RNA sequence: GAUAAGGGAAGUCGGCAAAAUAGAUCCGUAACUUCGGGAUAAGGAUUGGCUCUAAGGAUCGGUAACGAUCAACUUAGAACUGGUACGGACAAGGGGAAUCUGACUGUCUAAUUAAAACAUAGCAUUG
RNA sequence: UAUCUGGUUGAUCCUGCCAGUAGUCAUAUGCUUGUCUCAAAGAUUAAGCCAUGCAUGUCUAAGUAUAAGCAAUUUAUACAGUGAAACUGCGAAUGGCUCAUUAAAUCAGUUAUCGUUUAUUUGAUAGUAUACUUGGAUAACCGUGGUAAUUCUAGAGCUAAUACAUGCUUAAAAUCCCGACUGUUUGGAAGGGAUGUAUUUAUUAGAUAAAAAUUUGAUGAUUCAUAAUAACUUUUCGAAUCGCAUGGCCUUGUGCUGGCGAUGGUUCAUUCAAAUUUCUGCCCUAUCAACUUUCGAUGGUAGGAUAGUGGCCUACCAUGGUUUCAACGGGUAACGGGGAAUAAGGGUUCGAUUCCGGAGAGGGAGCCUGAGAAACGGCUACC
RNA sequence: CCGGUCCUGGACCCAGCCGAGCCUUUCCUUCUGGCCAGGACUUUUACUUUGAAAAAAUUAGAGUGUUCAAAGCAGGCCUUUGCUCGAAUAUAUUAGCAUGGAAUAAUAGAAUAGGACGUUAUGGUUCU
RNA sequence: CGGCACCUUACGAGAAAUCAAAGUCUUUGGGUUCUGGGGGGAGUAUGGUCGCAAGGCUGAAACUUAAAGGAAUUGACGGAAG
RNA sequence: CCCGUCGCUACUACCGAUUGAAUGGCUUAGUGAGGCCUCCGGAUUGGUUUAGGGAACCGAGAAGCUGGUCAAACUUGGUCAUUUAGAGGAAGUAAAAGUCGUAACAAGGUUUCCGUAGGUGAACCUGCGGAAGGAUCAU
RNA sequence: AACAUGUUCUU
């Protein structure tokens, strides 16, 4: 089938080599997974040793961890917007490593309240100034409180993450690889890289 | 010379600039001692450039055997072609011929390599069709 | 060659084993066990070529098959049980005990012991890590793993082992003026003394020893078993000969001495 | 002026007449040769519609490698899609191996002969 | 034994070859052939084609026994012995044959895996936050058969497990997150969760240049080992198995208990392997001088795939890579090597073939199973 | 030569060979602990020495009345309820590794000085 | 000092003729290029290449054959000389 | 002593119309078996398990279908190599005593030979330049 | 001035 061997190739002087052994097992390929966005799909695949891989053909959630926090959630992906390798994984929302998704923002924003008791968006429009004004007045016994003021200071994040907090959807970085493990993994973009990312994808 | 020249973004790999951390709000930068008594180069530590196949910056590591020649090509991309002479003993004719191989190595940024310097190069695993070896220290042409 | 070879060819069995040419097309195969295949002494051969307690294989089979057979004092049915270096095999139904030592010719003695004698051995450290849960643990010649050792142990150090618990009774530092044991390389089978190391980064590092007879000598690092503490004093018997090499004239006018 | 099962020049002095080929892009192209050619040799593939992607500019304003505004139709690629259609009408070479003959382009028997005939450059002779 | 002799001339000295001479573990052939020890043997032409038979099977006391099989009545009305069949497990990837292909390929010595997989062996190694032990299938078997025919099998009725799928039996204290009340300059507290080990991602330990105004492993070298945090998973496994002896304790219940073992199991180590891999080294040929790069050639970035590195493959980009120190192309009556014959020395010639490495099973290709095969005494397809 | 003779034995003189160490303007790395063991630096090569290691079989070769021998790796002993020497050694090395030497043959250096030293020279700027 | 040569010798070289190099070569090594390997077939055939052509350069094999050849000696012969 | 043409015979090789023939390798294009992956499909089957008659909705799932991927093989064309038929043509070699002349060896009766160019049954002759390996080391 | 030729094979 698909093969992995030198052997068909030139010499590095060009020279076209002669054929040396027929096709063998342990230097196999085998299909790409071609993982895309809908609901979960995850089929076994018998590898050498009797060990197994899991293509990805279809998920719908992945763990997702803010750096900085120091936290991670099983939000769920949106779609594809940009892919270093190629504008065709991205034009049909192709999941692989390296990938830069939007996924839910509605979890780490869920953590955010709870853990410090503050609230993102910061836009100021009707039901934006309505959550936060029930945040701001929300319930919060004499410890808790206490506990979040030893949470305070460092409360503010950056102004490019919490900007995207209006629309309820991050930009994230698969850093997983769907067709060998099943899962579909990130973290959310941050700092250079996402200035970076932001500046390639406005234009 | 601009760092981020691809259509990816160009990072070491695990190393995370918490942005609001302390007090070192630098784009922190990992390298190591590639051993052996080879000299790790200052342009590779207080360094911007991204290398994935750097013996310092990058995750390869020199490891086999060590090999010196003489640099025949820059034409390509952070790799070179190296030049080792030596002399072929034929017994029948007790005498000598002189041969040649040509070895490609990379070259990392952090060294300025022209044709006709000596370098010293290290064995690495395979990182490309054709090299092997590492550049780890560069001499007058 | 798509898989395991299973048979060793009498000429590709290693010589040590003093294999006869015209026996027969094959070898006894040494399984996969505590010692590697070229370096270790398999039952059938000790139990065969050496005694003589048997006739053939098939008596070894049976032999063995009625628990008689022991290594290291647990009891062994594995006609072709890798047996290697410090390896003590106890035949209780004779009231006899070994333990397979290189005389200084280059193989495998028959060296016998006492029961007292045949209840421990020695083994050089291969390396020193940890484990999971944090447990460090150190690794032998015999593929025996000990954990919770001394502390200050480290790689190229030999250590005591009781046959039957598999606990470190004692052990020893390597560095200058240990008495040693070649176990690879032509120095083979000879006992001599550490005298100094030189330690090449990358490559092999490189050991100098003298016998008890002055005589320098330089070997690999690693065929270096450290057998005792000073010059004099092994922790096990040694064959008849201690360890000492003996030129083809020297023998020669030792046997015509012996023989009147 | 059209079409025709199966065959495919067996018809005929003779393939006469008809058929077949045909635009464009990409690939590939022999003998021979006066080295210029032969050559569109031969012989293959592609071509619609729709939805996109990329490239190729002008004028102003002081690492301007930038912004602002404007602007023409060419080229290349991808997804999707249909009774596998698509140079959809129109327009538009059949090809190869040789022999005789005149070098070639050119010219003549208006009204039965266009040719191998005439001319021609080149060559020679004569006054 | 470091050796020569005959042949051009009427005669001579030379060049020069022809001839003679001796060996060959070098093959055929003729003639002849009493004894013993040892011994090669369809390689060379045709990796041409093959009738027939055999070459791979496998049970211990310790997986599964209502043979309607055999023996006798026995510490055994659940069986217990011997032993077909069948299920399950393991092996069949070893061996043996051959030399067709193959010219930096194979191979040899020498390296590397800080670049990976590994049944087995041998060491270790998991108390993790209905249980006097859960279900339902099928074979074996009796029974109706169908086809000309094959190691073809269909309907129907039973019935098992170390087959298949499920599922509890449980310590001890401790840490962390959430936290209704509450003390009140910042405590306690009810009540909820996670505790192992696998999986994936992210982030922190993983330190050790010498004096003023605390614990920490290995390496030449690491993002190593190991550890922690937050989360993740079509939830991996932390034993519903088996044989012989049957002991000890009484708070005498078919009580609590406990001896050698069989088999199995996660991870690491080891061992047997494998797959790549560094450096140097191949015969003749220029009536082969340029080759490679469309459709990967040389390199870079990102991914996909792999057990894993790597143009191994894809996308974008750069224009590189080899060569008179012989590339590339062509020939080989070419598998490589250890070796063999002859041998003053230096050499010449041979090596299909007792060992090692490779490759193949009419030619090609593609796969299943399995730790391991691109297997042919396995399958699938074409010729 | 003492001669000291049981082939061989000791201080002294003689010479011969293979070596070391100091001194001669003096090469021969350099610090720390304080003749080894952890740091800071090294112009590159060829050549030659020595060594590590390098499958058996084959080759050369030591032991053995296979009755001889080719071979094989055995066998021999007062005759046992046992005892016993063995299964040598060199050859391998083009390439790689480690190592002594500095002849021979190369390579580099200070010339628009951008040169060398200042140990505990002096001042300034940075880092850890 | 350089050059074109010559005469004698023969230590030396050589099969000899002869040679001041054709010496310093079995007492065999200063550096380096080219060419030959018995006689023919044959500098032929074929492929390539240069040339307007004539030709030049490169350049086989099948097959055939016991000599061909060099230098000198004695004779014989000469439409050679004395 | 000896040269070439010519005559008889035998053997080897070469050129040659036949867009000759055959065999083996590589390859564009066209078609394309089969497996693997994927995609739906849903004969059949047990119930995530629950319904007064059973109506939901769980699981397992064969044939077949979509799109890929590897790609045997066939046709066509191309190219490479190796054998090989062939009218006729032109050589070479061998083979006691065939024909024609006499080119060379002596000043070989025109000294011989080299290169080149013409001519001629044949050896060969002639022109131009060269050599002595000359028949002159010399006036 | 002219002057061409000499079957084969030896002892
Ligand atoms: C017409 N010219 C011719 C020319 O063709 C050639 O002639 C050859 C001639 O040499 C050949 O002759 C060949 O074969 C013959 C045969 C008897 O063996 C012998 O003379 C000899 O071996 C050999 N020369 C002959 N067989 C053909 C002619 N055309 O040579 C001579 C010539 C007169 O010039
Ligand atoms: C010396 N030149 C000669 C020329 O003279 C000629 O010679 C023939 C020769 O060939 C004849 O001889 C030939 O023919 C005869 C027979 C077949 O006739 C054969 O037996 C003989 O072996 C063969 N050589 C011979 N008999 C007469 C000479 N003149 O042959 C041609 C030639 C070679 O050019």
């Amino acid at each position: 089938g698909i093969s992995r061997d030198s052997r068909h190739k030139r010499s590095a002087t060009g020279a076209k080599r002669a054929q040396f052994r027929k096709k063998r097992k342990f230097e196999l390929g085998r299909q790409p997974a071609n993982t895309k966005i809908g609901p979960k799909r995850i089929h076994s695949v018998r590898t050498r040793g009797g060990n197994q891989k899991f293509r990805a053909l279809r998920v719908e959630t992945g763990n997702f961890s803010w750096g900085s926090e120091g936290v991670s959630r099983k939000t769920r992906i949106a779609g594809v917007v940009y892919h270093p390798s190629n504008n065709e994984l991205v034009r049909t929302n192709t999941l692989t490593k390296s990938a830069v998704v939007q996924i839910d923002a509605t979890p780490f924003r869920q953590w955010y309240e709870n853990h410090y008791g503050a609230t993102l968006g910061k836009k100021k429009g009707g039901a934006h100034a309505a959550h936060a004004a029930e945040v701001a007045d929300a319930k919060r016994s004499r410890k808790v409180e206490r506990k979040l003021a030893a949470r305070s200071g460092a409360a503010a994040i950056e102004s490019a993450v919490d900007s995207q907090f209006g629309s309820g959807r991050l930009y994230a970085v698969i850093s997983s690889r769907p067709g060998q493990s099943g899962r579909c993994d990130g973290y959310i973009l941050e700092g250079e890289e996402l200035a970076f990312y932001l500046r390639r994808l406005t234009a | 010379l601009t760092v981020q020249s691809e259509r990816a973004f160009q990072k070491q790999p695990h190393i995370f600039t918490n942005p609001k951390a302390k007090a070192n709000k630098k784009t922190k930068r990992w390298y190591k001692d590639v051993g052996l008594g080879f000299k790790t180069p200052k342009a590779a530590i207080e360094g911007s450039y991204i290398d994935k196949k750097c013996p310092f910056a990058g995750t390869v590591s020199i490891r086999g055997k060590i090999l010196t020649g003489t640099v025949v090509s820059t034409k390509m991309h952070r790799t070179i072609i190296i030049r080792r002479d030596y002399l072929h003993y034929v017994p029948k004719y007790n005498r000598y011929e002189k041969r040649h191989k040509n070895v490609a190595a990379h070259v990392s940024p952090a060294f300025r390599v022209e044709e006709g310097d000596v370098v010293t190069v290290g064995q690495c695993r395979p990182i490309s069709k054709t090299v092997r070896f590492n550049v780890l220290k560069v001499s007058a042409g | 060659a798509r898989g395991p070879k299973k048979h060793l060819k009498r000429l590709a069995a290693p010589s040590h084993w003093m294999l006869d040419k015209l026996s027969g097309t094959y070898a006894p195969r040494p399984s996969a066990g505590p010692h590697k295949l070229r370096e270790s002494l398999p039952l059938v051969v000790f139990l065969r070529n050496r005694l003589k307690y048997a006739l053939n294989g098939r008596e070894v089979k049976a032999i063995m098959m009625q628990q008689h057979v022991q290594v290291d004092g647990k009891v062994r049915t594995d006609t072709t049980y890798p047996a290697g270096f410090m390896d003590v095999i106890t035949l209780e139904a004779t009231n006899e005990h070994f333990r397979l030592v290189y005389d200084v010719k280059g193989k495998f003695a028959v060296h016998r012991i006492s029961a007292e004698e045949a209840a421990y051995k020695l083994g050089k450290v291969k390396k020193v890590q940890l484990g999971k849960k944090g447990v460090p643990y150190v690794v032998t010649h015999d593929g025996r793993t000990i954990r919770y050792p001394d502390p200050l142990i480290r790689a190229n150090d030999t250590v005591k082992i009781d046959l039957a618990t598999g606990k470190i009774d004692d052990f020893i530092k390597f560095d200058t003026g240990r008495l040693v044991m070649v176990t690879g390389g032509r120095n083979l089978g000879r006992v001599g003394v550490i005298v100094h190391r030189e330690k090449h980064e990358g490559g092999f590092d490189l050991v100098h020893i003298k016998d008890a007879l002055e005589n320098t000598f330089v070997t690999r690092l690693s065929n270096v078993f450290v057998i005792g503490t000073e010059a004099g004093k092994p922790w096990v018997s040694l064959p008849k000969g201690k360890g000492i090499k003996l030129s083809i004239s020297e023998e020669r006018d030792r046997r015509r001495a012996q023989q009147g």
